[PDB]
């Protein structure tokens, strides 16, 4: 989980 | 140019026996180092390592590593990147921090010593920030905002007025460091956050992703070249490494995969050795064919393409 890489979906 | 036809196989010539988040040469190949959750830099030599297995430095941090980068003209430094988003310069012979850059908010992902100007280095973070540093300077010179976690940041090799910025956002941001009110270009294609960017040459630059693809671009005329695919990449930072032709990168089925540039599928694979093992830092040493990879169990293995 430490290296999970970002997951984006904002504005 | 078209070396692979050399090649079917990667061979193990060694193999060092948690996570290593960042396996990255010095500047000379002599040297390398590797870090991640285990909070300490090691210092490994080469040709020890190839001909024989202790670290020759053991650096020890506050936090766990994301990133290493080797200072291209002082041999000695090198910088990290940390889950507390520090930022560090440190020396490999005294042992001592020589700068802890403390401005960003969050995880700082990655850091990137510039070849061209060498005292430039930049990082990027969960706090969407990107920030380029003087090792001259306590503070930032630059700062970027953006809208979006930064994974991944990289000079261009000639020239540190550019950088492309890995976002979570899909996309590659390629920025002139001398006007950043925009970025020269921004490069969509893949479908999941861009993890790493890597530049081949002055104006061919790489990116992986976990969306299952590396991708190729040109940075000279902004455009799109070519899409990798075969290894398992959907949830985490495996490793991207190229250099003059090829493309290696990790998988989250335990396998390095090893791609030439000019051709869409693996020229090769390496399964490293039930458990669910990624494939989690990897390092060319320079155009040669020889290679330095990690696992998340702490396996570095030094791979050579191989006929």
């Amino acid at each position: 989980e430490i290296r999970r890489v970002p997951e984006f979906g904002g504005y | 140019a078209m070396t692979f036809t050399r090649y079917s196989r990667l061979r193990v010539i060694a193999e060092i026996r948690n996570i290593v988040s960042s396996i990255e040469f010095d500047r000379d190949d002599e040297l390398f180092a590797t870090a991640g959750v285990s909070r300490c830099i090691k210092v490994f030599d080469f040709s020890s390592v190839v001909n024989e297995q202790c670290p020759i430095v053991e650096m020890s941090t506050r936090s766990k590593l994301s990133c290493l980068s080797w200072n291209k003209h002082e041999k000695n430094h090198i910088a990290s990147s940390d889950y507390e988003g520090i930022v560090t310069v440190w020396d490999v012979t005294t042992r001592q921090s020589l700068m802890e850059y403390e401005e960003h908010e969050k995880r700082a992902w990655s850091v990137d010593f510039s070849r061209t100007e060498p005292s430039m280095l930049v990082s990027g973070s969960d706090d969407c920030k990107v920030k380029v540093w003087c090792t001259r300077q306590e503070a930032s010179v630059i700062n970027i905002d953006m809208k979006a976690n930064i994974c991944c940041v990289k000079y261009n090799p000639g020239s540190s007025n550019y950088i492309a910025v890995g976002s979570a956002d899909h996309h590659i941001h390629y920025y002139d460091l001398r006007n950043i009110s925009q970025p020269l270009h921004v490069f969509s294609g893949h479908k999941k956050a861009v993890s790493y960017v890597k530049f081949l040459s002055n104006n061919e630059l790489a990116s992986a992703s976990t969306d299952s693809t590396l991708r190729l671009w040109d940075v000279k005329d902004n455009l799109p070249v070519r899409t990798f695919r075969g290894h398992t990449n959907e949830k985490n930072f495996v490793g991207l490494t190229v250099n003059s032709e090829y493309l290696a990168c990790g998988s989250e089925t335990n396998e390095v995969y090893v791609y030439h540039k000019e051709i869409t599928r693996p020229v090769t694979s390496h399964r490293f050795g039930a458990g669910s093992y990624f494939i989690s830092a990897v390092c060319w040493k320079s155009d040669s064919p020889t290679m330095l990879t990690a696992n998340s169990q702490g396996t570095i293995k030094v791979l050579v393409l191989a006929a």
